[PDB]
RNA sequence: UAAGAAUAUGAUGUUGGUUCAGAUUAAGCGCUAAAUAAGGACAUGACACAUGCGAAUCAUACGUUUAUUAUUGAGAUAAUAAAUAUGUGGUGUAAACGUGAGUAAUUUUAUUAGGAAUUAAUGAACUAUAGAAUAAGCUAAAUACUUAAUAUUAUAUAAAAAUAAUUUAUAUAAUAAAAAGGAUAUAUAUAUAUAUAUUUAUCUAUAGUCAAGCCAAUAAUGGUUUAGGUAGUAGGUUUAUUAAGAGUUAAACCUAGCCAACGAUCCAUAAUCGAUAAUGAAAGUUAGAACGAUCACGUUGACUCUGAAAUAUAGUCAAUA
RNA sequence: CAUAUUAUUAUCUUAUUAUUUAUAUAAUAUUUUUUAAUAAAUAUUAUUAAUUUAUAUUUAUUUAUAUCAGAAAUA
């Protein structure tokens, strides 16, 4: 009970990081290497 | 004194007051008789936030901060991280001011040639 | 036993000698200029810079 | 202070492995063996253990018990002799001894002329000085236990500088926390008290010794046919706890980090080291039995008390026998 | 396919211990209001002992968390 609701509070927090991570590799700047900007 | 090292910070601004600071020291391998460079990675705390990637700081021996912190940084040796952002922000307008003022110029021609 | 040749060939160990005056005298100025002296800074600084 | 040899090939040169000559052992085995001196001796089952020993001592802590003399009338009290530790007490067993299971580093080892949190109104047990050692209650009594009496840090003011803090001095605040008497002499007085002393004890404070706690840097076996690992995880901010830093442990909030092909994580294996032993020309390699150093454990696991320090060879609970 | 040991858990059970809520005509001390048997001097007045009462220190009771160890499952 009480080691479910820790194990859970620490599955969301891990869920969350691990989706932030996503979202930071997401909001790079990305730029063509080659090409450079659009225009 | 204290125990002090010289270093390049090679990772800050992804954990809060605290740096990735490289340090190298002189060993002598006797397998291959040759003096090397050991290399290591510190996690440094920084107070006040004011290093930057490749600056060239000197870090000082402190309590131990957390599980793994347990130097600071002492001194700005050299600060071209400081000076990187500087120019990345100062760049901005630089350019897009004669881009404004080229892209004036070619309209102007395009009209002289058009009224020829 | 190789080891011993880098200590005169003496086989075995004392016990290191304890020191009777645990701590620097007043009576020694060598040693009180020093540490009262102003400290470097820099590639060999030893202390903390002015604005950090 | 560095030596090679035999064996390929029809023969030659070369590559290449195999083996040998040397030293040695914590050695076993076969055959053999005189005396003495010295150094060692379960490497394997941290497997199970018959039996006997390895931690007692103090009677001058308090209580008991006798015998003689003296006074008092079954006893009482003195003096002198003794016996009593199957009663209450104190001190002593955190050491030493043995062992190498675990441990590959989350607290282990080694090194440094390393640190801070600037390690506590801590002495454990001897020095050197000082000062104390007061009442009840409880036990049969007490140096046994209770209760009560009395004896550095935080503030603020300045000073400086080894300075962006520390140190110094002062004034307050609370510190504010103890104890113990026995053995002999005598000296007073009225067996009773008392006053001195000589003894050995008790407590407190300062300093010194001896010592403890924590952290950093570097190094410490094999397997990536173990390649991704990690969610207290990486870091920040507080609170709790600690003498003391720190996701060390507990709670909350955040940020999204941290480690890793110069090998992470995982797995296996192993006590570690030397001015110790072996070997070699030496770099090194091997051992870690003996001598010494360090660690860990005392049938297995967790927790707790006391204590400066213990998950103690203690205690509690459980497991095994 | 069978036997064994080690580890893990959004599982179950759980000695012990430490925290943690809440409850006791629950106890032992101090504080009251009262009820009892003694004392003494001349209606008592004080003592010892029970009743009620409210602060500490314990035990009993439970609430919650963690925990040796088992069981189940997974490796
Ligand atoms: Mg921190
Ligand atoms: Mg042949
Ligand atoms: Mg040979
Ligand atoms: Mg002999
Ligand atoms: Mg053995
Ligand atoms: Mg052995
Ligand atoms: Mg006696
Ligand atoms: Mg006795
Ligand atoms: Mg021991
Ligand atoms: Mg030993
Ligand atoms: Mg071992
Ligand atoms: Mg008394
Ligand atoms: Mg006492
Ligand atoms: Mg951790
Ligand atoms: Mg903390
Ligand atoms: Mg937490
Ligand atoms: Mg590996
Ligand atoms: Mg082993
Ligand atoms: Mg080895
Ligand atoms: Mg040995
Ligand atoms: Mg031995
Ligand atoms: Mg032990
Ligand atoms: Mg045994
Ligand atoms: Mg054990």
């Amino acid at each position: 009970s009480a080691k479910a609701v820790k194990f859970l509070k620490a599955q969301r927090r891990k869920q969350k990081n691990e989706a932030k991570q996503a979202t930071l590799k997401a909001s790079t700047d990305k730029v063509d290497p080659v090409l450079g900007r659009a225009d | 004194a204290r125990q002090n090292f010289l270093g390049l910070v090679v990772s800050q601004g992804k954990m809060q007051k605290t740096v990735k600071v490289r340090v190298e020291t002189k060993v002598f391998n006797k397998k291959i008789n040759k003096e090397l460079f050991h290399r290591r990675d510190y996690l440094v705390h920084d107070e006040g936030e004011i290093s930057r990637e490749g600056d060239l700081v000197r870090i000082e021996a402190t309590r131990p901060l957390s599980k793994r912190k347990f130097f600071a940084i002492a001194e700005i040796i050299r600060n071209k991280g400081q000076q990187f952002a500087l120019y990345e922000s100062e760049a901005q307008l630089s350019v897009a001011k004669e881009e404004a003022q080229k892209a004036k110029e070619f309209l102007d021609k395009r009209s002289v040639r058009e009224n020829k | 036993g190789k080891g011993a040749a880098k200590y005169g060939f003496k086989s075995g160990v004392f016990p290191t000698t304890r020191s009777i005056l645990k701590s620097p005298t007043t009576k020694q100025t060598d040693i009180i200029n020093k540490v009262k002296s102003p400290k470097p800074k820099g590639v060999l600084g030893i202390g903390y810079a002015k604005g950090v």
